[PDB]
C-alpha cells in the first residue's frame, strides 16, 4: 500500500485517478452554462 | 508450387506498385473542385 | 468506518470544484 | 447388442474394483490407495486372480497390510482392450 | 477567434475545430490535455500503489501501470518480487506534480496567453502551410523520441538493467551489456511474416534484441529530426500529400490506429517485454501450461505419455507439429509456437525431448504450470475468472485482456478517427466539404453512365 | 538433426527426418553371446505409402497403389528406447519398448478415397537368424507388432456413438434407433509385420541405420469397415548402448 | 500526355460503368480471386479438417451439402494461425485437407472489402462529394473483420474463424455464446439495438414519406411514378410528416429537420454495429460477457437461481458438446 | 512525523485553493491587476510546498 | 542484531540451504560435463531448469542471514548470477573456451559464498 506516512490520505488516492472523467463533463457543463453558443 | 510463389509474388508486386505510384501521381488534383 | 466517509467528502469537493468555478466565471463576469 | 464395455458392465467388472480393467479413480474409495498404491496395482496388471495383487514385486508392508485389508473390494476380468488402450486407465478423458 | 457558430461556422459539439488557426489556444489546448495525461499516470499509479498486496502477484491485482515500472527493473528483483515499494511512489508522484505544471501552462496558453503566436514570435509561430516548420517541428519531436528511445538503453545499461525473464537461474533484473546492434536481426525483425510461428515484431523474445532495437530507434529519430529540421519536403511529397492542419491531424491518427493494434498484439503474445511475473500467463501460455500439468500429473501417476494415443489417435500428451517438431497434445496444439521460461528447459532441437519430461520437471516448474493455467486470460466483464460458464467466487481478470482489448478498441476509433478527418482534409482542401454547388454539381456535366 | 539448436529446425521440416550417420561406415557392433544392449534414440522415417485395392472382380491380384500423405510432416517415430538380446545360438531379438512410436497418417488414393491409418511399432518383437555374432549389414529383424484401432474407444462418431462414451443407437431417428450396424462401435487390436534391414553400422558410435518395410491394416473407424492393408516403406536410425 | 498520365487519367475516370480508382486496382483482383475460389470450394472442395484431429468436416456439395449446410471450412486447428499459402503445401489435396482454401478466401475478401471502403472515399472525391459513406461502411467492415481475423487472432486460430457458410455461421455463433456469454456482452446490446432501431428507424422513414407524398399520380399508377429523377422539388411534404409524428409522440421528439434526421438515421446503426464489433473484438481476447452465475445468495448462503443461471445452463451444454473430440484437458482455454 | 503530515494536509489544502483559483484568475481581465501577482505568489507557495514535503518525507 | 549463529536460525537457513546444496552438487557433476561435452542446448536448458530458481534461494539465504553476511552474500550472489548469464550467453554462441572460462568463475564465486554459512 502507501508507505505509512501517507495513509491519512489513502482515502483520496482512492478517487484521484476518476478526475479526467471530470474535466470531460465540466466541458460540458461550462457550455451548458454558456447557453451552448 | 515454386512457379506458383513466383507468379503470385510478381502479380502481387505489381499490383501494389500500380496502387502506389497512381496515388503518388499528383492524385489531389484529380477532382472536380479546386486544383491550386 | 470512514474510509467511505472520507471518500466520499474528498469525492463531493472535487465535484463541487468544477462547478463552481464556472459558477463563479458566470456570475462575475468572467470570460467564458 | 452391447459393444463390449457394457457387455462388461454385466460382469462382475460393473459391481467392484476389477484390478485389470478400472481406472486409477476408481481407487479413490479405498483409503490410501490414491494415487500411489493404485498405481503401482495398474502398473502391474493383469493379474490371473486377485490374491496375486499382493505378489506385487517391491511392495511395502504398509501397502501389503492395505492390500490385504481391501482385498475384498477387487475383482479379476479378461482385459478388454477398451478400457486399456492409450493409458485411458490412467486418464480415460474424465475430470 | 470566435466561441460561437455565427463567427466560426462550427457547432458547439464540434467547437475545438474553432482552434485550427488559433496557435496558442490551440497549444494550450495540447498542453492541458499532456498535462490530463501525466495527471492520470501519477495518480493511477499512486491508486495502484494504494491498492497493491505487494507479495500477491501484480496481476492478480488488477495493475497495469505497476508492472511497466517493475519490467524497467524498479522496486522488483528475482522472479519479480516486489523489493522496494517507494519507486513506483515515486513515479506516482512525479507525474503528478509535473502534471500540475502541465495543466497550469496549459491553462494559462488556452485562457489568458496570446491567441495566435506567428506575430509574436517566428520560431513558435507556424502555419500549416508553412512546410518547412511543419517539418521543424517534425524534426525538433523526433530528437525528442530519439532521446527517450535511449533513456530506455540507459536505464538497461547503465542504471540498474532491465527485468529479463529469460535470465539464467531465475528471471531476474539484469544489466544488458551486449545490446545487438548487428543491423540484420534488428531489421530483419521488420521483415518476418506477421503470422504464426514468426509473429512480425511481436516475436522479439530477449532484453539484447529490444535493447539493440532501441538504440537503432534512438539512432535513426535523431538522424530524422536533424534531416527534416534542415530540409523542407520534396517535390514528389509536396504533389502526393495534403497540406493543412486536418490532413496532419488525419496522419497522426492513422500512425495512432497501427500502434494501437500494435500494442494490443503485443501484450498479447509478447512474454519478454511483458513479463509473465507481472502481466500474468499469455494465453498461448495458459494452454500449454494446462496440457504440462496433465503430462506430469499423469505420468506421476504412470501413464507412458510418449505411447499414450487420445480418443482420435493423435497422441493424448505429446504429438507432431506439422513440421515434424514434437509438441504438446490437444487443442493446444495449436500454440506449438509458444516460447517461455519455465518451458524452454524440456525443449530439445526436435521440440519437447522425452528424457528431460521424463527426469528433469523440476517443482517450481510445476508450480509454475498450474499457476499460469489457473491464471489464464479469460474473464468476465464483471471480473469473473475462468471459463464462462464458472461460478462467481474467482475475481480476476487477466491484465494483457485488459490492455489487448482497450488498445484494440482505441486502435478501432482512431483508425475510424483517421478516415474521418482525412476524407474531410481532401473534401476542404478540394472545397466541396460543405455540399454540392446546385450551380456547378459535377455529376450535371458527366455524360451518362449508360 | 547435425548438430544446430530447435531454433535453426524450427518450421523447416527437419524435426520429422530421422537422423544419418555418414558415408564412409561399414563397421560392425560386437556382441556378446548372450547379453542385452539398450537401444536409446530408435527413429523410423516413413518415405512411401501402399494401400492394398480391393478389386471386385475376384480372385484376381490386388496391386498395392500408391498414396500421398494429406496429413503433413507428422509421419515419423522417435526417441524410441528399446532393446536387442543376443539368443544362445547367435539369434538376435530387437525389442520396442516406447517412445513416440505411432503417428496417425492419412493417405489419398488415387479415385479420391482417403486412407487414415495408425502407423506404429508397438511392442515390436523382431528376430534374426540364428548364428549373428554382430550387428552388421545382414541384420534384419523380422517381426511383428500391434495395431491399436485408429480411433479410441473414447472417440465420439458425428452422432455421438461411441464404445465406452456416447449413444448406443442413432437418436436422431427415434422409430429406427436401433436400425444401424454402426450403433456398435468395436476397436479390434490389428497385427502388422515389420522388417528393419540393417544397412550401417557405426560401431564405434553405436549408431545402425537401415531401411524398412512394414505392413499393417488401416482405419476401421471403430470397426464401421474392413481394414485396407498398408505397406510403409522408409528408413530407421537408431544408437545401440554397446556397454 | 505520357502512358502513365493516360493510364491514370483511366483508372481515375468517373465516365467508367463501375469506377475503378486506386483502391480499385486493388479491391478487383483480390475481390474475383475470393469469389472464384469462393464458388469453387463451396461446391467441389473435398473435407476438411478443421479440429487439427483428423475429422475431416465435408462443406462442400457434392460431399452431401445442401445450400443452407455447405460451407467453405476453417483451416484446422493444427495450422493455428500459421500462412498456408498453396505453395506451401506439397500438393493441391493437402492444401485443401487442411483447409487453404479458406485462408486464401478470407485473406483476399478482406483485403477487397478494406479496398471497397477506400474506393467509396476515392469515387466521392472524384464526384465532389462529401467524404463520409465509406466512414458508415467501416461498420460492416469492422464486423466482417472481427469474425474473420481478430477473434481468430486472439483465440490464436484460424479454425475458430466463422465459416463460410449458413449452418457453420449459426454454429460459429452458437460456440461463440457458449465460450464468451456474449447475450449477456453489453457491446452486443448496443449491437442489437443497433440493428433492431435501425430497422425501426428505416420502417418509420419510409412509412412517414411514403404516407406524406404529394399527389402526382392517379389511383390506376404506381404512385412511384410521381417522382420524376433530378427534380429539386421536395416528392413530400416533410412539414406534415413532422405534425402527424410529433402529435404521434410529442412535438419536441420529431425532427423537423431533414439532414439532423438524416444524419441520425445514418449515425444510429453504424453506432450499434460499431459497438458489436469492438464487443466481438474484445472477446477475442475472452473479455467476455457478464457473469452472474450464483450472484443472488439466501441469507443461509444458498444459491437462488435467476435467469442468468438458467442461461448459464443452457451455455454448459453447449460447451459440454462442442467439438466433442478436440478436448484432452478439462478447461476449455485455447 | 505529525509535521510531515500538517505539511501533506497543507499542500492538499493550498492545492484545492490553486485549482478553484488559478481558472477563475486567468479567466477575468478585469481583475487581473491584482491576481497576477497572486498567481505568482501562490504559485511559489505552492512549490515551496511540495519542496518542504519531499524534504519531509526523508525526515519520516 | 545477534551477530551469532544459533540453534533455531540455522534451521530457518536450512530451508533454503538444500536447495542451493543440491544446486550445487549438480553444477559440480553434470553442467561441467554439459560444457565439456560442446552440448549448448543442454547447457542452457540445465541452467534455465534445474537452476531457474538459484536467484531466489540464495537471496533468501543473503537477506536472511547475519548482518555483516548480508550485503557480502548478496554481492556474491549477483557475481554468481553474472557469471551465469556470461555462461548462457557463450552457449548460445558455441564458445567453448568462454564457456569454461565463466564456468569456473561461477563455481569460485559459489564456492565463495558457501564459506560463510555457519556449520
Ligand atoms: C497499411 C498497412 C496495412 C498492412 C497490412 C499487412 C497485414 C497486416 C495484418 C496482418 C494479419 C496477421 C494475421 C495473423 C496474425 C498473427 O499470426 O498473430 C498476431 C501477430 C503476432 O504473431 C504471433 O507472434 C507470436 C510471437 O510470440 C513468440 O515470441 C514471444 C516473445 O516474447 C513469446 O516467447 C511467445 O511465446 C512466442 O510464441 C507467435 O509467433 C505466434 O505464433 C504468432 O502468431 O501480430 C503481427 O505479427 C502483426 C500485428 C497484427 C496487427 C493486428 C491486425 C490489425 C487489424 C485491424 C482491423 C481493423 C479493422 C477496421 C475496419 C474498419
Ligand atoms: C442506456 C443506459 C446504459 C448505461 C448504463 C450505465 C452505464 C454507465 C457508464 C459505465 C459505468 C461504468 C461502471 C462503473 C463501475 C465499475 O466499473 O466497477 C469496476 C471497478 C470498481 O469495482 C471494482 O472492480 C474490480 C474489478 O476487478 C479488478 O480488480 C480485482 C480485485 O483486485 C481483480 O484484480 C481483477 O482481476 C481486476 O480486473 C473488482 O471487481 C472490485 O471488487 C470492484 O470493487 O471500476 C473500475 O475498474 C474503473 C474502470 C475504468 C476504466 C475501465 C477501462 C476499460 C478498458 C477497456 C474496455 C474494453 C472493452 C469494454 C467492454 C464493454
Ligand atoms: C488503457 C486503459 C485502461 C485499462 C486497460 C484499464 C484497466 C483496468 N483498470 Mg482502469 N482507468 C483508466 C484506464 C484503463 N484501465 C482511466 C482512463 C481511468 C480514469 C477514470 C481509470 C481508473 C480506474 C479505477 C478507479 C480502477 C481501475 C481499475 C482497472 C482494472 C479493472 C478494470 C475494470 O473492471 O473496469 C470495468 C470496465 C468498464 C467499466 C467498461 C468501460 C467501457 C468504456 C466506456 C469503453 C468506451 C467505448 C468507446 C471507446 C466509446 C467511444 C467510441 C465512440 C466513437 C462512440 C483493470 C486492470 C480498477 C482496479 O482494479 O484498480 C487496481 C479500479 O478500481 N481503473
Ligand atoms: C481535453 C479537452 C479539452 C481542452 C484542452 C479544450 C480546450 C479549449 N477549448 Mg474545448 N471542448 C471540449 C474539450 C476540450 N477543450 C469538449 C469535450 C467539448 C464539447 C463539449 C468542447 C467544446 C468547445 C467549444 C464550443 C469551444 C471550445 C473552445 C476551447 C478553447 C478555449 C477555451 C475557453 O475559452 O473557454 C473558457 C472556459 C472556462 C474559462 C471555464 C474554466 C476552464 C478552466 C481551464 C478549468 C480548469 C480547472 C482546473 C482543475 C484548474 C487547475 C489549475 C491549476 C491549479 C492546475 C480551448 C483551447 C473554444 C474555442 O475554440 O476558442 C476559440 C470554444 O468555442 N471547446
Ligand atoms: C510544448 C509546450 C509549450 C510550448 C511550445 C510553449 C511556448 C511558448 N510559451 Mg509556454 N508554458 C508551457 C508549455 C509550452 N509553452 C508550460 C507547461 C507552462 C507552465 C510552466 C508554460 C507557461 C508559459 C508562460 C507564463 C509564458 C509562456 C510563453 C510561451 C511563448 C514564449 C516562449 C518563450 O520565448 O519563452 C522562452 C523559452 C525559454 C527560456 C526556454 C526554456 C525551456 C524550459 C522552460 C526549460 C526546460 C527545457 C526542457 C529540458 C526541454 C524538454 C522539456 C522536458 C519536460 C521534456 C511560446 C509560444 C510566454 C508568452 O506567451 O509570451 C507572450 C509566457 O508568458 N509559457
Ligand atoms: C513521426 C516521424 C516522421 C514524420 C511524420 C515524417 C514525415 C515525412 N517525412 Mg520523414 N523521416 C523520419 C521520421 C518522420 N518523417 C525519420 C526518423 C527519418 C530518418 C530515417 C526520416 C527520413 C526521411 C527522408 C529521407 C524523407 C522523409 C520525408 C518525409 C515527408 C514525406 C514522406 C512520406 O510521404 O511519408 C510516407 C512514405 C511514402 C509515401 C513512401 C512509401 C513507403 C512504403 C511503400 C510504405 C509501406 C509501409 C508498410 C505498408 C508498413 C509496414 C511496416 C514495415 C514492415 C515497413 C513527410 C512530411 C521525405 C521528404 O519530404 O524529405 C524532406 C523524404 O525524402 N523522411
Ligand atoms: C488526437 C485525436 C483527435 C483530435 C485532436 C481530434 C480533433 C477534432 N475532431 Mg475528431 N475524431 C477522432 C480523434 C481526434 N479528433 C477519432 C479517434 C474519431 C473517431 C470516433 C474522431 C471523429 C470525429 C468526428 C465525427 C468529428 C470530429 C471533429 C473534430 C474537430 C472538433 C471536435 C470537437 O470539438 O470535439 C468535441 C467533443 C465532444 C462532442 C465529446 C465527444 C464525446 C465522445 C463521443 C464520447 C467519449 C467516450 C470516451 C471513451 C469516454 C467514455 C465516457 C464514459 C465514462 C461514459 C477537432 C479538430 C469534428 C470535425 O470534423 O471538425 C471539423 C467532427 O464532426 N472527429
Ligand atoms: C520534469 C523533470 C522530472 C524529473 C526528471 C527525472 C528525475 C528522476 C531522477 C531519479 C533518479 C533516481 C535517484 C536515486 C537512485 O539512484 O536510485 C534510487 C532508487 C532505486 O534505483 C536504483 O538506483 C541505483 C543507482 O545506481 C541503481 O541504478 C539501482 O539498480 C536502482 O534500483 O530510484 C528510485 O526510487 C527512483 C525511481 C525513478 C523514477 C524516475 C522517473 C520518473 C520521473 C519523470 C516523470 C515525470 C515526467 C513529467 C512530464
Ligand atoms: C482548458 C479547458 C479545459 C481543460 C482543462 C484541463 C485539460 C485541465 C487540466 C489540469 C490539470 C492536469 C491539473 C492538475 C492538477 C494537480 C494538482 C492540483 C496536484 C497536486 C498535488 C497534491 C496536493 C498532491 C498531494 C499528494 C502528494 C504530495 C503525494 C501523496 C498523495 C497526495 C495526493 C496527498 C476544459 C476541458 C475544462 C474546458 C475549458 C477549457
Ligand atoms: C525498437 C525495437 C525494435 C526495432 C524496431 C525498428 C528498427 C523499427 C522500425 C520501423 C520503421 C522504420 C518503420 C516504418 C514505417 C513506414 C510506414 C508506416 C509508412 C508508410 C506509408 C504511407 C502512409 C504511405 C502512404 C501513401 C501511399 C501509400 C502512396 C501515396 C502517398 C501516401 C503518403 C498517402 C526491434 C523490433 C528490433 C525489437 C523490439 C524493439
Ligand atoms: C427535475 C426537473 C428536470 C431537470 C431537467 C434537467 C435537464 C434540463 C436541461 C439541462 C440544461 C440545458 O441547458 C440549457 O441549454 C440551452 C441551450 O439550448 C441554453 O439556453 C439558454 O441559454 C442562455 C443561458 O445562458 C439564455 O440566455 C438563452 O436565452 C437560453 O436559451 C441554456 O444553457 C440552458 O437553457
Ligand atoms: O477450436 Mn473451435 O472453440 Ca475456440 O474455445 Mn477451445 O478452441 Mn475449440 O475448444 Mn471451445
Ligand atoms: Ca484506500
Ligand atoms: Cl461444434
Ligand atoms: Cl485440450
Amino acid at each position: 500500500k502507501l508507505p505509512e506516512a501517507y495513509q491519512i490520505f489513502d482515502p483520496l488516492v482512492d478517487v484521484l485517478p476518476v478526475i479526467p472523467l471530470f474535466f470531460l463533463a465540466l466541458a460540458f457543463v461550462w457550455q451548458a452554462a454558456v447557453g451552448f453558443k | 508450387m515454386l512457379t506458383l510463389k513466383i507468379a503470385v509474388y510478381i502479380v502481387v508486386g505489381l499490383f501494389i506498385s500500380l496502387f502506389i505510384f497512381g496515388f503518388l501521381s499528383s492524385d489531389p488534383t484529380r477532382n472536380p473542385g479546386r486544383k491550386d | 468506518n470512514l474510509e467511505p466517509i472520507f471518500q466520499l467528502t474528498f469525492l463531493g469537493l472535487i465535484v463541487l470544484a468544477g462547478p463552481a468555478v464556472v459558477f463563479v466565471l458566470a456570475f462575475r463576469g468572467g470570460d467564458l | 447388442e452391447l459393444n463390449a464395455v457394457d457387455a462388461k458392465l454385466t460382469t462382475d467388472f460393473g459391481q467392484k474394483i476389477d484390478l485389470n480393467n478400472s481406472d486409477i479413480r476408481d481407487f479413490r474409495g479405498l483409503r490410501g490407495f490414491y494415487p500411489n498404491l493404485a498405481s503401482e496395482i495398474i502398473k502391474n496388471a493383469p493379474y490371473d486372480t486377485v490374491e496375486e495383487v499382493l505378489d506385487i514385486p517391491g511392495l511395502s508392508e504398509t501397502q501389503k497390510s492395505r492390500l490385504e485389508a481391501n482385498l475384498g473390494s477387487f475383482t479379476v476380468t479378461e482385459p478388454s482392450i477398451e478400457l486399456t488402450s492409450g493409458d485411458d486407465r490412467i486418464n480415460p478423458g474424465v475430470y | 477567434g470566435g466561441r460561437d457558430l455565427p463567427s466560426t461556422g462550427f457547432a458547439w459539439w464540434s467547437g475545438n475545430a474553432r482552434l485550427i488557426n488559433l496557435s496558442g489556444k490551440l497549444l494550450g489546448a495540447h498542453v492541458a490535455h499532456a498535462g490530463l495525461i501525466v495527471f492520470w499516470a501519477g495518480a493511477m499509479t499512486l491508486f495502484e500503489v494504494a491498492h497493491f498486496i505487494p507479495e500477491k502477484p501484480m496481476y492478480e491485482q488488477g495493475l497495469i501501470l505497476l508492472p511497466h515500472i517493475a519490467t524497467l527493473g524498479w522496486g522488483v528483483g528475482p522472479a519479480g518480487e516486489v523489493t522496494d515499494i517507494f519507486p513506483f511512489f515515486v513515479v506516482g508522484v512525479l507525474h503528478l506534480i509535473s502534471s500540475a505544471v502541465l495543466g497550469l501552462g496549459g491553462i494559462y496558453h488556452a485562457l489568458r496567453g496570446p491567441e495566435v503566436l506567428e506575430e509574436y514570435s517566428s520560431f513558435f509561430g507556424y502555419d500549416w502551410k508553412d512546410k518547412n516548420q511543419m517539418t521543424n517541428i517534425i524534426g525538433y519531436h523526433l530528437i525528442l523520441l530519439g532521446c527517450g528511445a535511449l533513456l530506455l538503453v540507459f536505464k538497461a545499461m547503465f542504471f540498474g538493467g532491465v527485468y529479463d525473464t529469460w535470465a539464467p537461474g531465475g528471471g531476474d533484473v539484469r544489466v544488458i551489456t551486449n545490446p545487438t546492434l548487428n543491423p540484420a536481426i534488428i531489421f530483419g525483425y521488420l521483415l518476418k511474416a506477421p503470422f504464426g510461428g514468426e509473429g512480425w515484431i511481436i516475436s522479439v523474445n530477449n532484453m539484447e534484441d529490444i535493447i539493440g532495437g532501441h538504440i537503432w530507434i534512438g539512432l535513426i529519430c535523431i538522424s530524422g529530426g536533424i534531416w527534416h529540421i534542415l530540409t523542407k519536403p520534396f517535390g514528389w511529397a509536396r504533389r502526393a500529400l495534403i497540406w493543412s492542419g486536418e490532413a496532419y491531424l488525419s496522419y497522426s491518427l492513422g500512425a495512432l490506429s497501427l500502434m494501437g493494434f500494435i500494442a494490443s498484439v503485443f501484450v498479447w503474445f509478447n512474454n519478454t517485454a511483458y513479463p509473465s511475473e507481472f502481466y500474468g500467463p499469455t494465453g498461448m501460455e495458459a494452454s500449454q501450461s494446462q496440457a504440462f500439468t496433465f503430462l506430469v500429473r499423469d505420468q506421476r501417476l504412470g501413464a507412458n505419455i510418449a505411447s499414450a494415443q487420445g480418443p482420435t489417435g493423435l497422441g493424448k500428451y505429446l504429438m507432431r507439429s506439422p513440421s515434424g517438431e514434437i509438441i504438446f497434445g490437444g487443442e493446444t496444439m495449436r500454440f506449438w509456437d509458444f516460447r517461455g521460461p519455465w518451458l524452454e528447459p524440456l525443449r530439445g532441437p526436435n521440440g519437447l525431448d522425452l528424457d528431460k519430461l521424463r527426469n528433469d520437471i523440476q517443482p517450481w516448474q510445476v508450480r509454475r504450470a498450474a499457476e499460469y493455467m489457473t491464471h489464464a486470460p479469460l474473464g468476465s466483464l464483471n471480473s469473473v475468472g475462468g471459463v464462462i460458464t464458472d461460478v462467481n467466487s474467482f475475481n480476476y481478470v487477466s491484465p494483457r485482456a485488459w490492455l489487448a482489448t482497450s488498445h484494440f478498441v482505441l486502435g478501432f476509433f482512431f483508425l475510424v478517427g483517421h478516415l474521418w478527418h482525412a476524407g474531410r482534409a481532401r473534401a476542404a482542401a478540394a472545397g466541396f466539404e460543405k455540399g454540392i454547388d446546385r450551380e456547378t454539381e459535377p455529376t450535371l456535366f458527366m455524360p451518362d453512365l449508360d | 538433426k547435425s548438430q544446430l539448436t530447435y531454433d535453426d529446425i524450427v518450421n523447416t521440416g527437419l524435426a520429422n527426418v530421422c537422423p544419418e550417420i555418414s558415408s564412409f561406415t561399414r563397421g560392425t557392433i560386437e556382441v556378446e553371446p548372450n547379453t542385452k544392449y539398450f537401444v536409446s534414440d530408435f527413429c523410423m522415417e516413413p518415405q512411401e505409402y501402399f494401400v492394398k485395392e480391393e478389386p471386385v472382380n475376384k480372385r484376381q491380384k490386388a496391386e498395392y497403389v500408391k498414396g500421398k500423405v494429406l496429413t503433413r510432416q507428422t509421419t515419423s517415430l522417435e526417441q524410441i528406447r528399446g532393446s536387442i538380446a543376443v539368443g544362445a545360438d547367435g539369434t538376435l531379438t530387437f525389442k520396442e519398448k516406447d517412445g513416440i512410436d505411432f503417428q496417425p497418417i492419412t493417405v489419398l488414393l488415387p479415385g479420391g478415397e482417403e486412407v487414415p491409418f495408425f502407423f506404429t511399432v508397438k511392442n515390436f518383437t523382431g528376430t534374426t537368424e540364428p548364428g549373428f555374432t554382430s550387428i552388421n549389414s545382414s541384420t534384419d529383424f523380422v517381426g511383428d507388432f500391434n495395431v491399436p484401432s485408429y480411433r479410441g474407444a473414447g472417440f465420439l462418431d458425428p452422432k455421438a456413438r461411441g464404445l465406452y462414451t456416447g449413444y448406443d443407437n442413432a437418436v436422431a431417428l427415434p422409430s429406427a434407433a436401433d436400425k444401424f450396424r454402426t450403433n456398435k462401435k468395436e476397436t479390434p487390436l490389428g497385427k502388422g509385420t515389420l522388417s528393419l534391414q540393417v544397412t550401417q553400422v557405426d560401431g564405434s558410435t553405436g549408431e545402425i541405420a537401415g531401411i524398412f518395410e512394414s505392413e499393417q491394416p488401416s482405419d476401421t473407424d471403430l470397426g464401421a469397415k474392413e481394414p485396407l492393408d498398408v505397406k510403409v516403406r522408409g528408413i530407421f536410425y537408431g544408437r545401440v548402448d554397446t556397454d | 500526355a505520357s502512358l502513365w498520365e493516360q493510364f491514370c487519367q483511366w483508372v481515375t475516370s468517373t465516365n467508367n460503368r463501375i469506377y475503378v480508382g486506386w483502391f480499385g486496382t486493388l479491391m478487383i483482383p483480390t475481390l474475383l480471386t475470393a469469389t472464384t475460389c469462393f464458388i469453387i470450394a463451396f461446391i467441389a472442395a473435398p473435407p476438411v479438417d478443421i479440429d487439427g484431429i483428423r475429422e475431416p468436416v465435408a462443406g462442400s456439395l457434392l460431399y452431401g451439402n445442401n445450400i443452407i449446410s455447405g460451407a467453405v471450412v476453417p483451416s484446422s486447428n493444427a495450422i493455428g494461425l500459421h500462412f498456408y499459402p498453396i505453395w506451401e503445401a506439397a500438393s493441391l489435396d493437402e492444401w485443401l485437407y487442411n483447409g487453404g482454401p479458406y485462408q486464401l478466401v478470407v485473406f483476399h475478401f478482406l483485403i477487397g472489402i478494406f479496398c471497397y471502403m477506400g474506393r467509396q472515399w476515392e469515387l466521392s472525391y472524384r464526384l465532389g462529394m462529401r467524404p463520409w459513406i465509406c466512414v458508415a461502411y467501416s461498420a460492416p467492415v469492422s464486423a466482417a473483420t472481427a469474425v474473420f481475423l481478430i477473434y481468430p487472432i486472439g483465440q490464436g486460430s484460424f479454425s475458430d474463424g466463422m465459416p463460410l457458410g449458413i449452418s457453420g455461421t449459426f454454429n460459429f455463433m452458437i460456440v461463440f455464446q457458449a465460450e464468451h456469454n456474449i447475450l449477456m456482452h453489453p457491446f452486443h446490446m448496443l449491437g442489437v439495438a443497433g440493428v433492431f432501431g435501425g430497422s425501426l428507424f428505416s420502417a418509420m422513414h419510409g412509412s412517414l414519406v411514403t404516407s406524406s407524398l404529394v399527389r402526382e399520380t392517379t389511383e390506376v399508377e404506381s404512385q412511384n411514378y410521381g417522382y420524376k429523377f433530378g427534380q429539386e422539388e421536395e416528392t413530400y411534404n416533410i412539414v406534415a410528416a413532422h405534425g402527424y409524428f410529433g402529435r404521434l409522440i410529442f412535438q419536441y421528439a420529431s425532427f423537423n429537420n431533414s439532414r439532423s434526421l438524416h444524419f441520425f438515421l445514418g449515425a444510429w446503426p453504424v453506432i450499434g454495429i460499431w459497438f458489436t464489433a469492438m464487443g466481438v473484438s474484445t472477446m477475442a481476447f475472452n473479455l467476455n460477457g457478464f457473469n452472474f452465475n450464483q450472484s443472488i445468495l439466501d441469507s443461509q448462503g444458498r444459491v437462488i437461481g435467476t435467469w442468468a443461471d438458467v442461461l448459464n445452463r443452457a451455455n454448459i451444454g453447449f460447451e459440454v458438446m462442442h467439438e466433442r473430440n478436440a478436448h484432452n484437458f478439462p478447461l476449455d482455454l485455447a | 512525523s505529525i509535521v510531515f503530515q500538517i505539511a501533506l494536509a497543507a499542500l492538499v489544502l493550498f492545492s484545492f485553493v490553486m485549482v478553484v483559483g488559478v481558472p477563475v484568475a486567468y479567466a477575468s481581465p478585469q481583475n487581473w491587476d491584482r491576481s497576477k501577482p497572486l498567481l505568482y505568489l501562490g504559485s511559489g507557495i505552492w512549490a515551496i510546498l511540495v519542496i518542504v514535503v519531499a524534504l519531509l518525507n526523508f525526515l519520516v | 542484531i545477534p551477530t551469532t549463529y544459533s540453534p533455531e536460525k540455522i534451521a530457518q537457513l536450512q530451508v533454503y540451504v538444500n536447495p542451493i546444496a543440491v544446486a550445487r552438487d549438480g553444477m559440480e557433476k553434470r553442467l561441467q560435463g554439459l560444457i565439456a561435452d560442446q552440448n549448448w542446448v543442454d547447457t542452457q536448458t540445465y541452467i534455465h531448469g534445474p537452476l531457474g530458481q538459484l536467484r531466489r534461494d540464495m537471496l533468501g539465504l543473503a537477506s536472511s542471514l547475519l548482518p555483516k553476511d548480508q550485503d557480502k552474500a548478496k554481492t556474491l550472489a549477483k557475481e554468481v548470477f553474472g557469471h551465469l548469464e556470461r555462461l548462457d550467453a557463450a552457449a548460445k554462441d558455441r564458445n567453448g573456451s568462454q564457456a569454461k572460462i565463466q564456468y569456473q568463475e561461477a563455481l569460485a564465486d559459489f564456492d565463495s559464498f558457501l564459506n560463510l554459512l555457519p556449520q
